[PDB]
């Protein structure tokens, strides 16, 4: 989840769990998680020569 | 007894950080800083095997810590701001202005805290660090360049 | 003729320079410093 | 110093920053 | 790259004249006689013989 504009709409809105072999990182939340609202990130200081 | 404030810049020690204010610093994982190092070379001749110049890359990561202190109100005291129980009478203002004189007055020394506690910080970030006089002077004097 | 940054010294009655050549060469390079020379008894 | 632009989207969809 | 090559080459070029010193201090003390032999001699005998 990172908030950007979706490339493409998806058609065919249908159950995804029952077909969760395919993708290689399923996750499904049930309403709302605060794994969601992350923003750990990392950070370079400067470099010295 | 008036309490004299104390800034940490004032102090001797501040000559010994290079410090810097970044407000998202809880959102830091592994900040990282990096060196690239070259060294010089001498040529020979005779049986020596001709040498290359030589390049190191050194990286170093952030160490995270924290800084906390405390700050009470008793329950009057919080009865007094809420205006639950007032009277509007000039008794009770009296008592309300001590309250609030207190609270300031110890809101004061609370802020001052953060100001005297990074000394102590810096004193005990050097000492874990500094290895004994006694060990690093023959180490860096007795070995021409090491291996 | 450019002007160079040495120290010189008087002995006896002649002037000579005092060089201690470490930093500038034999530093943070894997060769070793001559005059550190060794002895046999 | 703080982060914004460039920096601040890199750090919210890539997840890395540089000063 | 071409900044190694260059970086690289400079110290490459730099290594003679620092190794000169070098060559002059072998050299020289591969040549000097000792001073505790040398004193007593060029004082002790006149000339030689």
């Amino acid at each position: 989840p990172a908030g950007i504009i979706p490339t493409g709409n998806v058609l065919s809105t249908i159950e995804v769990c029952a077909h969760r072999c395919i993708f290689d990182f399923f996750k499904q939340i049930r309403s709302d998680d605060n794994s969601l609202y992350s923003a750990q990130f990392d950070i370079l200081l400067g470099t010295y020569c | 007894n008036t309490l004299n404030f104390v800034r940490f810049l004032e102090l001797g020690l501040s000559v010994a950080c290079i410090c810097t204010k970044f407000p998202e610093l809880a959102y830091v994982r592994d900040g990282v800083i990096q060196f690239e190092v070259q060294q010089p070379m001498i040529a020979r001749d005779g049986p020596h095997p001709v040498d290359q110049p030589v390049h190191n890359y050194m990286v170093k990561r952030i160490h995270k810590r924290s800084l906390s202190a405390a700050f009470a109100i008793a329950s009057e005291a919080l009865s007094l701001l809420s205006n639950t129980y007032v009277d509007g009478t000039e008794i009770d203002s009296s008592l309300r202005i001590r309250a609030i004189q207190q609270m300031a007055r110890n809101l004061r020394t609370v802020l001052d805290s953060f100001e005297r506690g990074t000394a102590d910080q810096l004193l005990g970030v050097l000492l874990e660090k500094a290895p004994p006089l006694s060990l690093l002077s023959p180490i860096n004097k007795f070995q021409p360049e090491g291996h | 003729n450019a002007r160079v940054p040495a120290d010189l010294v008087i002995v006896g009655d002649k002037l000579v320079f005092l060089e201690a050549l470490e930093r500038r060469v034999y530093q943070a390079t894997r060769v070793a410093y001559p005059l550190i020379g060794n002895i046999d008894i | 110093m703080v982060l914004q632009g460039t920096n601040l989207v890199t750090a919210l969809v890539m997840g890395k920053a540089v000063r």
